[PDB]
This record gives C-alpha cells, structure tokens and sequence, in this order.
C-alpha cells in the first residue's frame, strides 16, 4: 500500500484530527437529510461539507507532510 | 516652517490662560524630557532649523561666549550620535540650563523681516 | 548655499575646542563589539520601541479585526451576514 | 601644553609593523575577494555573450546526402556558411593529381582536402573577407570569389586573388550516403 | 474568496530538493519522466524540454537520442517540394499529443490540459500543488457538491471542480530502477520532474548561490572590521572646551 | 594641486566621492542613496544584457523570456538579477523615501532635492511598470489593460490618449514594442534624474540624524562613508544573492509565467508588490477619475510635504509625537500595500477607504497639527 | 596588475572547495553517481 | 543674483548656453558642434520612434523595416531622418573635425577635449555600423560578415572573441538582437562622452580662427552664436528636408534593400559612404591583423 | 484604395481570391474569399 493513503488513516486517527472528523461526518449526515427532503432541489442554500472537509484536511496534511517522504 | 514670532505669541496665548497653562505647562515639560536632546547635551535653541535667512542672522549675531558654547554642544551631539552613546544623567542638560538663549535674537530678526515686509506694502 | 567647501564649510567662527585621537593602527578595533552590540543595542531598542509599537499595536490590530470578519463571512455560518452586505 | 586624555585602555597591544602588516593584509584581502567576486560575476554576464545552447545544439546537423549528378555542386547551410558539397567527377581527381608545391600559397592535395573524390565538401566562404564564391566562375576551375575575383581550384586550394588562405574544408565526416558532422 | 475558490492550500512536503544547499534527485528526475511519458503525454504537452535538456540531467546522451529517433518530426519539403518527415534528434522539443488548442479541447470535454514545462513556477503551491493535485482526488466527493458533468472534485484545485480526474495508481508503472510505484511515489516523481523542467537551472542555481554567499559573506566581515577599524579615530574622539 | 583635483573629471570624483563633506553622525540610512545608485547601475546592466536576448513581438515575448531562462548561458541568473534587483530597487527606495521623511531630509535648504526625489519615484514606477508588461504573462498583459482602461478616465482626451497607448484597439504588439523602447530608454532619463538629484544634494549636502548643522563638524567621505557603503553595499548584495539563487520568484507571482490570454482573465490582477500600495489607493476610490486622480495625488503630495510640515526643528529624532505619527503612516503604509493584493471584499473596501483617508490625511492634517503642537509644546517646556 | 593575478587565485580557491563540497553532500543525488542504477 | 546664475540646474545652463564667454572671432565652423549635438538628438529622438516598431529577430528585422515604411503612421519619415540624419551627423562631425584640424583646436590647452573626441569619433563609427546592421539587408548582412570576419585576425584571441560578437557560429538572430540591443544603447554612452566633451571645452573655452588669445575679446552666447547656431541649424535642417524629403535614398545602397541571404555574397560590399575612406585603408594592407 | 482603385474595386479584387483562413473548429483546413486587409499573393508558395 501507498504510504500516503496509511499515513493520511493514521492521521485521521489522531486526537488532534479527532474533532474535525466527528463534525465531517455529522456533516455528511446532515447534508444527506437535506438531500432527502423532496423539495431539496428548490432549496436556494443547498448545503455542503467542503468547509468540514477542508478543516480535517488541513489538519491531516499537518501531520503527514513532514513524515511522507521519509516512507519514499 | 514656522515663523518663531508665530510659535511664541501660541505659546504666551497658552501660557496666559491659568487653565491651559496648569495643563499644557506639565505636558510640556514632560514632552521635552522624553524627546531625549537634553541627554545628548543640546539644548532647545540648538535643534532649530539653522538653514533659513533669518536663523542664519539671528546666529551671526550671537555673543562669542554663546556661539562658542552652541558650536561645542552641537560637537558633542553629532560625536555622540557618531558613537552611539547618551551622556549620564549627571552630564546631560539639565532643565534649568535649557534656557533658550538664541530666542531673542531670532525674534529680533523676525520684528525686523516683518517690519521690512509691512512697510514694502504700505 | 548652507555648505561651502572645506575651508569654509559655513560654521559660525569656532575656538577654544580642542580635538583629540589616536592613529587607528594604534587603537583596538572592535573593542567592546560584542558587549556593545548586545547592551546598547537593546538600550536603543527599549528607547525606541513605544514608538514603533503602539502604532503597530493600532495598525495590526485593525488588520486582524479586518481579516478575522472576512474570515468569518466566507462561511457557512456567514452566508447569511455576507448576503446582507 | 595641556593634559591629554587618557588612551591607555584603548591602546592596541600589537606592535608598530604587526597593526600595520594585519591592517594591510585585511584591506588586500578585502579588495581581492572584491576582484574574484566581480571576475565570477563578470565572466557569468560575459558568457551571456557566447552562444546559447539553442545554437549548439542547431550545429553540428548533418545533411541530407545521396546521389547526385557527377560534378555538380550542391549547397548547404550547415552553420550558416554555405557548405560547397560537390561530387566531382574522375576528371578532378585526375587534375588534382598533379601535385604543386610552388605558385600555390598553401600547396596541397586531395589527399587531405576531401576523403573520397565522390564526395567533396569545402565551405563557400572566401578567405578574404568572407564570401560565397561562384560556383562555375573560377580562374583554376574551381569557385570564384566575387569579391575580389579569386580563384579557388577544384581541391579548394587558393590559385590567385587576396585570398588568405585556401578553401577550408568543414570537419564533416563521411558515411553511406550520408553526412556525419 | 471563500476557501474553496481559492484551492485548499498544499502543506509543505520536506523535498529532496528544498535546503539552500541540496540538488534534484536525479533518480526522481528521471522517473518522473518516465510517469510524465508513461501518462501525462497523452494530454499534456510539456514543450519547453528538448531532448538535449535531458543529457546529463536524467538520461545518457545516446538514451536521449534514441528516444528522439522513434518520433517523427517535421521536415523541410523535398526537392520536388512534398511534404517530408525525419526522425526525431535532439535539439528537438518534446512532441505534444495534440496539434493545436483545439484539437486538445475537443479530445478533453473542452478542457485544455495546460502546458508543463512551467506548471510549478505557474502555480501558487509550486511543487507541492501538483503533489497535492495528484493525491488530493478523495474516493467520495464531500457531500452536497455537484460537479458539472465530466468534472472531477479535487480540493487543492481552486472551486474545488478539475476536469483531469485522477490518473496515478499503484503500480501503474514499472520503474527502471525497481523502485516500487505506489501512487504517492509516483506523484513525487512526476512532481520533481516538473520542478526540473520549469527550473532547469536549480542545481547550477543553488550551487552558483553557495559560491556567492561564501564570497559576499566572508567580504562583508572583511567590511565590517574594515570600517571599524578605520572608523576608530572617529569614535575614540575626545573634545575640549576651555574658555575663560 | 593633486591630480583628483586640477583634472575637470577627477574633480568631479573628487567632489562628489572622495571630498565630499559627510557630516560625521549620519547613520546607515544614509548609505541607501549609494545602494540605489548601485541598483541603478545593476538594472541597467543586467538589462542590457536581456535587451540582447528579448524579442518584444507579442508573440515571442514570453518565449523569448522563456529562451534566456532556459537557453541563454547565465540567462537565469541575468533574468533573476533584472527581476529581484528591481524589487530590491524599490526596497531601497521606500526605505530612502522613510529616511527622507523621518529626518526632516525635505525641508528648505533640500526642496529642489527633495522635488526632484518625488519625480525620481514617478518616474522609476513607470519603468517598473512598463518592464512588467514587456514579460507579457497573464498578470503583464491584464496589468497593462487595467492601466490603459483606467487611464482611459480623462474627462475629454481619455477616449483619445488611450489609442495612443496602444497603438491599436487594446494591449497588443504595438503596445508591447513601444513599452519595451520606453523601458529601454526611460532608465537613461532616470540616470539623468539621478544626476540632477545628485547635484541638488551636493549644493546644500546632506541632513543628520540629528537634524542640526552638520558644517560644525564635517568629514571626507573616502576614508569614511566609502567603507560605510561597502558594508551597506556587500549586505544589500548578500541579501540580493539570497533571493536571486535561492527562492527567485518570492516576491513575483505565479500567474506571470502563464503567457498573457486575452481571453480569459486571471482570478486576481495585482501589480508587483511594489505598486501595491498606489493600486489599493486607486481601488479605495469609486470613480475612476477620481481613483487615478487620487493615486497621484498619493506620490505627488510629498512635494506638498515640505510646506505643510510647520516644524521649527528639523527631523522627527527629537520629536515624540511626530515619531508616533510617522510609524503609524508607515504601518498605514504596508497596509495599503497589503490591501492592494486581497480581493475587494466586505471588510476590504472599508478598511481602504479609510486607509486612504489617513494616508492623505498624514500629509494635510497630521504633519502640519502635529508639527505646531510639537513646537508649541517645545516653548513651553524650555521657559 | 597582480590584482588580476589574485583573482584567480580566490575565485579557484572557492570555486574548488565548493564543487568538492557539494558533490559530497549532494553525491546521492547528482546523475553522474545515479545513472548506474538506471544503465 | 539672477534666477539664472541662483539655481544651479539654471546655471549649469548659463555657463553653458547663456553666458558662455565665446570669443568674438569664430566662424561659422564653430556653430558645427551644435548641429552635432543637434543631430545627437535626431539620431535618439527618431531612434526612440523606430524601437517602438522595429522588431529585431532576423526573421522580422527587414519585414518590421518594411512595416515601418509602409504601415507606421510617419513611419517613412521616421525612417528616412534616422539614417538620412545619421549621414548628417557624420558629415557635421567630419566637419567638425577637419576644423579642429585646420585650426589648432587640438594643441596644448585642449589636448584632453581632442582626446575625447576621438573616442566619440570611434565609439560613434560603431553605433553606426551596429544601426545598419539592423536593417538586415544584403549590404547590412555582409557589412556585418566582413566586420567579423576582419575581426578574426586577432592574434590568439581572434577565434574565440568572433563567436563572442556572433552569438553563434555565423552573423545571425543573436547578432542581429545584440546590436539592437548595443544600438539602442550606446547612443547614450555617446551622450555622456558629449557631456565630457563640452565639460572639457568648458574648462579652457574654444579656439579662434585667429589662434591668438581670445581673452582680449569675448563675448556672451545668447545674443551672439545662439543666433548664429540657429542660422547653421536652419541651413542644416533645410538640406536635411531636402534629402530626407526628396532623394532620402541617395546616400544609401540599393542593395541594402534585398533581404539578407547568406547563401548570396552581392556583387560588391561596401559600407555607408561616411565609412569608406577607413574600409580602404583596410583594403589598403593585405594582412587582416594588418589591415 | 485612393491610389489607382476605389474601396469597391480592391474589395472586389479580393474577393475574387482565396486566401487561407483559421482551421474550422473540427481541424480541418478552411478557407475564405480574400479582403482589402490581406496581401496580393504571389503565383508560386515558396522560392524552390
Ligand atoms: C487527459 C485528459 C490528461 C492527462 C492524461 C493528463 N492531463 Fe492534466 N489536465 C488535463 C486537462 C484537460 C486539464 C485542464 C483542467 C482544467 O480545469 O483546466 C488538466 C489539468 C492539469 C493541471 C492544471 C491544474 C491547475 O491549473 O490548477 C495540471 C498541473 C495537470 N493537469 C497535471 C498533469 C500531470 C502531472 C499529468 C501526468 C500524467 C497529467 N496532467 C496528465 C488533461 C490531462
Ligand atoms: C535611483 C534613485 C536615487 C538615487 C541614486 C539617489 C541618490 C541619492 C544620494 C547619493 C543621496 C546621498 C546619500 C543619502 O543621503 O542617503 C541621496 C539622498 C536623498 N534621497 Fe535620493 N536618490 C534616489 C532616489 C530618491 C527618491 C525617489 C527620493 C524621494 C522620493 C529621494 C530622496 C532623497 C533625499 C531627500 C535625499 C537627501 C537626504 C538628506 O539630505 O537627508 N531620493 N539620494
Ligand atoms: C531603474 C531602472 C529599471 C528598473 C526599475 C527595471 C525594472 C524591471 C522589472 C521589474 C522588470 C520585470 C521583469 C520580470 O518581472 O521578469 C523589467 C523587465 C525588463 N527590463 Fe528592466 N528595469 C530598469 C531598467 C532597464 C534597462 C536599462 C534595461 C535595458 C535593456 C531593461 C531591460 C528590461 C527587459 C529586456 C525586461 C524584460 C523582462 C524579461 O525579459 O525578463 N530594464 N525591468
Ligand atoms: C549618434 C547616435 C546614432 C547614430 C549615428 C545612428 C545611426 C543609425 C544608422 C545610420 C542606422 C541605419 C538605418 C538604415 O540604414 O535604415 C541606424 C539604425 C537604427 N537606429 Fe540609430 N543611430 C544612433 C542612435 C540611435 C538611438 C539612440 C536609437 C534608439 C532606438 C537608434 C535606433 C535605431 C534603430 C531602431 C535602427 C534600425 C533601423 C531601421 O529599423 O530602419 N539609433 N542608426
Ligand atoms: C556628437 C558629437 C559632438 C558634439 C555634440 C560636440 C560638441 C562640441 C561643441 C558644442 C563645440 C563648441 C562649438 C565648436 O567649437 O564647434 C565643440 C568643439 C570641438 N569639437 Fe566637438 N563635439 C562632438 C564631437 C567631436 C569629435 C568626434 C571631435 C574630434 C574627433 C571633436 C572635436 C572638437 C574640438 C577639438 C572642439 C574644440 C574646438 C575649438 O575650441 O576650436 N568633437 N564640440
Ligand atoms: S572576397 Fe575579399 S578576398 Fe576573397
């Protein structure tokens, strides 16, 4: 397996990383129930987890990036 | 620039006035010893602007006593910008000695300028 | 002009001032170097600093108010404050 | 006539030569490391000057050889001078055979000038003031320089004129029909 | 700009390339040219390199002129004047896959993949914006975006949509050298391989670089000391003033 | 006399390197004035040698800039040079600009100088400017338009002068020939400039941190002041060799090595950080007349400094509220100059607006107000 | 003069001790050491 | 004093154009020097209007000409007085100095002011060989080929400065864009040795048809010899309409307008006329080193 | 135009030409009848 994909998991494990992804995928959940409601797309705000995304990304990448290329 | 005849009749409206004087004069006081010149042995009159006709006569009409004593302090100034250093607070300026000796004549050159410029527009 | 040349540099008649020093090959060069670069550049600093740090102070603060409510309004939770502007 | 101040403590302890010799050799070094550096930099923009790798790599390109009628002389553009690739017929072998080591400036002989009579290559430029001599004009048979009406003989030898020298002869190698610069 | 117009911003990778004092790893260069013909050629055309630019940097000149001999290349018409092809040489440029912008829009949905042989110095990130690129491709986009048809979700790509869609996976190619091809390295690779191309004189850069802050840097103390020294009359000054 | 001084040339030299009186107690600030003859004499000469390699047709000017990176032998390190040591240029200037305005460096003896400073400053931006575009990536090209079409204001003669510019119906080869002829020329004129600048300051000389009389006490300048300006030269080029070998494209931005695309604009357009300043200027003002009007005003209203500063004393090292003063226009300053490069968003185009009210404001209100409190305060406190 | 003569002397001096320098640090990674692995 | 002699721009521009104390002796000749600055002018003013639409890679170095002629506004104009001025300015300046020949403008006092004049005779010659070479005709390309070639004579350094000066292996691209670039240039070179040279004048004044002494008799210049230097400049821009305007082709060479071809040495190559005494000298000595 | 033909003359004259035109959008060759902007062409497409 690619080092990355290994590091990013561990990563996301992290205490750190921890919150950020509890509010991604409560996030995800509530953008699935908004999705289900059948005038969802009437709905002129159609929200989306970019910004949760964005965040555990962030702070994953400030884990990884100074380990990845040791493994390469 | 301006005129030093105009930065006097400010400072007597000022110093006049009891009110103003009890807040300003402390303040003034103050201002002068944080500007830091008295550290460096200058006394007020010394950090005038020495490039206009009418400074330039008012300091070649000094006394000998008094351009020899400006032209020692603002040796010691310059070597003392030169090698980074302040006088010790025994040597500084003390208040009492910035005594404004050069103010009279720049004020006597002032009523003269002035003078010669009211009376060319008679 | 306010400067002539080195005869006359235009400085008021000066006397009874007595200049001393040494040849150069004579005196230390770099004596207190390292003291003096530590200890009068940190006199200097402390008197020099109020002034460049309250209006840093001011500046900086007002450009961090700026920058946090920009930050603030390009997200979810600033949609709606970002559309009233 | 007065009392000085006291210098003791910023007296050097170096003696009268030593201050002055280390003083010397610091402002010497000074001004050298001053010319190596503005040597490097000079020599860096000067190289700006020489050519850029864009024109080595274009030299050095061979040409398209082959067969070609006995005796004609073909042209080329390999480094910008034109290059007088010509296959000269069994006659100008046979003429270049007699030798000549006097009324010639620089006496020669195929032998050296062309490796194999049915390829011959020789730049076109004259040695006089460069030029591209005419290809049929030439006083010994050869080229003809118009410049000067110099006459450059069928092994590139210069027979008269202002010229120099002889016809060079590019450093093109040969191969089965093909050119190997 | 909200955060995703502006692109997720790429973390700093320690590169075996970014000290002041160390140099491409020219193994890294040359695989990454192989991922970069293996599969970037097939939409990107990179044209700045030629061939030569690759002797000494990541191939053998005669490796180099090989590869320019199995491409075709335009040639001065023939003597009758018909069109003319030769094999490729080195003082050739690399060969797009598309003759022209157009061509290269219709066969990408519109999409022109850009040039490059200036990606990295043409992109905030530099060098780890195409790493980040290239790993950055999540399995499932986050929830609630909707990429217009034929567009990919790619974060470290401003407004969050890129019509390239990822192309490294594992194993994809197999390295001259044995080194193994998980995605990760070969995003690396072909990152460093386009560091080179957009800045082909780094090594001769940072080493040119050395030499310069050696001389300068001994000059200047030499200054400093020069200056004191001199200046020392000056500052050891002492004045007198003695009127009646 | 000796030869330094009977030869018309030598004297000259004489003059204005190795006699020239320096008072003693000037600090390294004054050394800025050499660095930015030095980078006048590097964007010259590096300059000339791009001029041997560029070729301003539009469409060879990026890949001709491409061919010196790329194929020339020390293109690179031409090109980097021409680039960084213009931003460093302007490094310098700003910082001889802040020396001129905390030392009272403008006022009588030095006005002409001072005047001829400002047009130095006018001058410069234009090259730098007008180099920029000769590049002709994205950011060159879209520049070069935002310029032209907000130049295109003029009440009457905008529609008119604008043509003219380009030479054509918008930013295309004419525009970029012309604008590498004028930024070939326009340097020499600025030597010229630097010249009269030169004289201008050799009538009067120069102030002292101090600000009082220097003539008292008065020093050569080759054994001092010369090895004053190596130190100041060699960090200047340390410094320089640290951006040009190592991270050259810091201070330029990304979007210039995409070659220049009329039809589709770049995210964001933002001039070399060194105008960013001026350009927040121009965006804090709605109308563009009124933008172009008020970004000159921006530079031209040093030469109204010189009379509004009311101050008796010359310099701001003695003065306590001045110096508060000054640092906050500076930090105002740099925070216009941020602004110039962030979007125009919610918070921005209030913060700019006020921004440019207090850079104006600094020169019309603060300088003259505070400069008479501060004499005002100096008479009470001595009596 | 011998200013010129010098120059050649420190400009060598540095320029060798660099290029021996860096080949050492960077003998890894330059393409003269690697191109074996690739042969 | 004078707001003329105060302000020392304004002074400068006294003791030069003002209050220079001419002697009151000199001809007409001595009004050359100013047509030579004149022409200084003309030769940048116009210059700075071609560089604005000539563009200097080989393959578009006669086309932009063209362009220049042809589709540039004035550009005909522009054109013609750039090189027909450029005549002009070496006819003033053989002028100008068959007069310090005849006269002893060159003895004792002045040695230094001769010396520059020399070098801007010498550094002027190059810029404009350097200009025409920019053109890229026949006459330019094989101007340019001989130049180098003859340069090739240097004893040991004669093989490798030439491709230095080349850029290359032959005149070509980098040739041509390097003496744009040098062109462009050292005009302003040539401007400050100008400065030099009138400083150098300054110093010690000008010479008389007399020779003797002019100190006796000398008087200002803004009444006299600036009136006469707008007689010699208006003498010297109607002939310079007269060529420019009518004939402007007579001192060039028909050849100079065929495109350069390398592979096509043209029957004769000659420099502009104001060259040609020098290139004979070249011819002159069969040696190139020599020559 | 204005020398020796009128504006209507010379466009005639160039339409009675073809000239080649940018690439249809599909690649291949295009094109166009001539216009006043376009140079008179020469009989022969290159000197050999
Ligand atoms: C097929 C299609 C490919 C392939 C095989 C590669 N690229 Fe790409 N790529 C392609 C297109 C049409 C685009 C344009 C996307 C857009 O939104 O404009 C791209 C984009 C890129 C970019 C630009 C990213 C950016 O500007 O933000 C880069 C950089 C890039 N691609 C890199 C890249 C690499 C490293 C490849 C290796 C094989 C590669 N591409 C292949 C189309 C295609
Ligand atoms: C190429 C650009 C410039 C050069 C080469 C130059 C040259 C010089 C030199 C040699 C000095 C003396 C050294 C010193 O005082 O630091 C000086 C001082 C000065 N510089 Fe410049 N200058 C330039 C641009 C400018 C500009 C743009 C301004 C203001 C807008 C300016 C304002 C001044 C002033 C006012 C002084 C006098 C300083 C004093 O006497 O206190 N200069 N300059
Ligand atoms: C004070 C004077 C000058 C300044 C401040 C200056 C500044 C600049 C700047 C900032 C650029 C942008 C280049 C880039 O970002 O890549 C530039 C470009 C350029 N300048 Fe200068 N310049 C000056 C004088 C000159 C001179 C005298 C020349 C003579 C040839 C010159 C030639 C060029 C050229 C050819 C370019 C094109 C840039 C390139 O090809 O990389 N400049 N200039
Ligand atoms: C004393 C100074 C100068 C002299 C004697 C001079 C002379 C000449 C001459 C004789 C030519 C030949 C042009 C032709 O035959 O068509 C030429 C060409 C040229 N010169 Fe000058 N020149 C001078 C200064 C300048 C300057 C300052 C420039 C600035 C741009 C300049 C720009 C050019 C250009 C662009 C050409 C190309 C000719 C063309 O495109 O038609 N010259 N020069
Ligand atoms: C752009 C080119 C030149 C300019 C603008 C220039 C400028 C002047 C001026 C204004 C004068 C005073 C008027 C006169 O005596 O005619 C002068 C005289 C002179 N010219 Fe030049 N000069 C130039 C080139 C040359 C050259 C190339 C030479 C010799 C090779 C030369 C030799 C002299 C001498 C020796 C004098 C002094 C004449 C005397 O005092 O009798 N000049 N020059
Ligand atoms: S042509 Fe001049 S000597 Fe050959």
């Amino acid at each position: 397996a690619d080092p990355l994909d290994t590091l990013r998991e561990e990563c996301t494990k992290t205490a750190a990383c921890k919150p950020f992804d509890h509010h991604f995928h409560e996030c995800i959940e509530r953008v699935t129930k908004e999705q289900e409601e059948p005038d969802y797309e009437h709905k002129h705000y159609k929200e989306d987890c970019i910004e949760e995304f964005f965040h555990l990304q962030h702070c994953v990448n400030d884990c990884v990036a100074p380990r990845l290329f040791n493994r390469l | 620039v301006q005129s030093m005849t105009s930065v006097v009749k400010a400072a007597n409206f000022i110093l006049a006035r009891p009110t103003l004087s009890k807040i300003i004069t402390p303040l003034a006081q103050k201002f002068t010893a944080y500007a830091g010149y008295r550290e460096m042995g200058l006394k007020f009159n010394d950090l005038l602007l020495e490039e206009t006709p009418i400074m330039q006569t008012a300091i070649k009409r000094l006394p000998s006593e008094l351009n020899y004593s400006r032209n020692f302090r603002i040796l010691t100034a310059h070597q003392l910008a030169l090698s980074h250093q302040l006088l010790p607070a025994e040597k500084a300026v003390k208040p009492e000695e910035d005594d404004n000796y050069l103010i009279p004549y720049i004020l006597e050159a002032e009523k003269e300028a002035f003078e010669k410029a009211e009376l060319d527009n008679i | 002009t306010y400067m002539g040349w080195w005869g006359s540099l235009g400085s008021p008649k000066q006397k009874y001032i007595t200049q001393y020093t040494i040849s150069p090959y004579a005196a230390k060069p770099l004596k207190g170097a390292a003291y003096n670069a530590v200890f009068n550049t940190f006199r200097r600093t402390k008197n020099q600093f109020l002034y460049v740090a309250i209006p840093f102070v001011v500046v900086w603060s007002i450009w961090t108010r700026a920058r946090d409510y920009n930050e603030y309004l390009y997200t979810k939770e600033g949609r709606e404050e970002l559309e009233r502007v | 006539n007065y009392q000085q101040p006291d210098y003791s403590s910023y007296l050097n302890n170096k003696s009268g030569q030593g201050s002055r010799n280390f003083t010397y050799f610091m402002v010497g070094s000074m001004g050298l490391l001053s010319a190596a550096g503005a040597k490097s930099t000079v020599e860096a923009f000067l190289s700006s000057f020489a050519a850029s790798a864009d024109v080595l790599a274009m030299a050095k390109v061979e040409v398209k050889l082959g067969a070609i009628p006995e005796g004609k002389n073909v042209i080329i553009k390999w480094q910008g001078k034109p290059v007088f690739i010509r296959h000269r017929t069994a006659d100008e072998i046979e003429e270049a055979n007699q030798v000549d080591i006097k009324t010639l400036r620089d006496p020669q002989n195929d032998a050296d000038r062309v490796k194999k009579p049915e390829w011959l290559i020789m730049l076109g430029i004259c040695t006089h003031l460069g030029c591209v001599p005419i290809g049929e004009a030439g006083d010994f048979g050869g080229w003809f320089c118009p410049c000067h009406g110099s006459h450059y003989d069928i092994s590139g030898r210069i027979r008269k004129g202002p010229a120099p020298l002889n016809l060079e002869i590019p450093e093109y190698d040969f191969t089965d029909d093909e050119t190997l610069l | 700009m909200t955060a995703a117009e502006h692109g997720l911003h790429p973390p700093a990778y320690n590169w075996p390339h970014n000290g002041m004092f160390e140099t491409f790893d020219h193994a890294s260069i040359r695989r990454g040219f192989q991922v970069y013909r293996e599969v970037c050629a097939a939409c990107h055309s990179l044209d700045r390199i030629a061939w030569r630019n690759l002797v000494g940097v990541s191939h053998t000149t005669s490796e180099a002129k090989a590869m320019a001999e199995e491409l075709e290349y335009d040639d001065e018409p023939d003597d009758e004047g018909k069109p003319r092809k030769r094999p490729g040489k080195l003082a050739d440029y690399i060969p797009g896959p598309y003759e022209n912008e157009q061509a290269a829009r219709a066969a990408n949905q519109g999409a022109y993949p850009p040039d490059l042989s200036l990606i990295v110095k043409a992109r905030h990130g530099g060098s780890d914006y195409i790493f980040s690129l290239l790993t950055g491709y999540p399995d499932e986009p986050p929830a609630g975006v909707v990429l217009p048809e034929g567009s990919n979700y790619n974060p470290y790509f401003p407004g969050g949509a890129i019509a390239m869609g990822r192309v490294l996976f594992d194993d994809l190619v197999e390295y001259e050298d044995g080194t193994p091809a998980t995605t990760s390295q070969m995003a690396k690779d072909v990152s460093t391989f386009l560091n080179w191309a957009s800045e082909p004189e780094h090594d001769d850069r940072k080493k040119w670089g050395l030499k310069a802050l050696v001389v300068l840097s001994s000059l200047y103390l030499l200054s400093i000391w020069v200056k004191r020294f001199k200046w020392t009359p000056i500052k050891n000054r002492k004045f007198r003033f003695d009127p009646p | 006399m000796p030869t330094r001084k009977s030869n018309t040339y030598l004297s000259l030299v004489n003059s204005y390197l190795i006699d020239s009186p320096q008072p003693s107690s000037i600090n390294y600030w004054w050394n800025l004035g050499s660095l930015l003859g030095l980078c006048l004499v590097i964007q010259i000469a590096s300059g000339v040698f791009l001029a041997m390699h560029y070729s301003s047709n539009i469409e060879l000017a990026f890949d001709s800039v491409e061919h010196i990176m790329r194929d020339v032998n020390a293109g690179w390190l031409i090109r980097y040079i021409h680039a960084n040591g213009a931003s460093f240029f302007f490094i310098c200037m700003y910082l001889h600009i802040g020396k001129a305005l905390y030392y009272g460096s403008y006022k009588q003896p030095r006005v002409m100088l001072w005047v001829i400073g400002v047009v130095i400053f006018i001058l410069t931006m234009a090259i730098a400017f007008m180099g920029y575009c000769l590049v002709y990536g994205q950011m060159s090209h879209w520049g070069a338009t935002v310029i032209t079409n907000l130049l295109s204001a003029i009440p009457f003669i905008g529609n008119d002068i604008v043509p003219f510019i380009w030479g054509g119906f918008s930013v295309s080869n004419p525009t970029i020939q012309r604008f590498f002829a004028l930024h070939f020329l326009l340097p020499f004129i600025l030597a010229a400039l630097v010249c009269m600048h030169l004289m201008a300051l050799h009538v009067h000389g120069s102030s002292n941190p101090v600000g009082i009389t220097g003539n008292i006490d008065r020093l050569p300048m080759h054994p001092y002041f010369i090895f004053k300006d190596l130190i100041t030269v060699f960090v200047f080029l340390l410094i320089f060799s640290l951006f040009v070998f190592y991270s050259p494209n810091t201070l330029g931005h990304p979007d210039n090595y995409i070659p220049g695309n009329p039809m589709v604009t770049p995210p964001s357009i933002v001039p070399e950080w060194y105008l960013l300043p001026f350009y927040a200027i121009l965006r804090s003002i709605p109308d563009k007349l009124g933008g172009v009007i008020a970004m000159f005003g921006a530079i031209l209203i040093l030469l109204s400094l010189p009379y509004t500063d009311r101050s008796i004393i010359r310099g701001n090292s003695f003065k306590v509220l001045s110096k508060l003063a000054f640092y906050l226009f500076v930090f105002n300053f740099i925070l216009l100059g941020n602004l110039g490069q962030l979007h125009v968003e919610v918070p921005y185009i209030q913060l700019g607006q006020f921004a440019t009210a207090y850079y104006f404001a600094h020169y019309i209100i603060v300088v003259p107000v505070i400069s008479t409190l501060e004499n005002i305060l100096y008479y009470i406190g001595t009596q | 003069a011998t200013i010129f003569g010098g120059a050649f002397a420190f400009q060598g001096f540095f320029d060798v001790a660099v290029n021996k320098w860096w080949e050492e640090h960077n003998k890894a990674k330059l393409w003269k050491n690697v191109k074996g692995k690739f042969l």
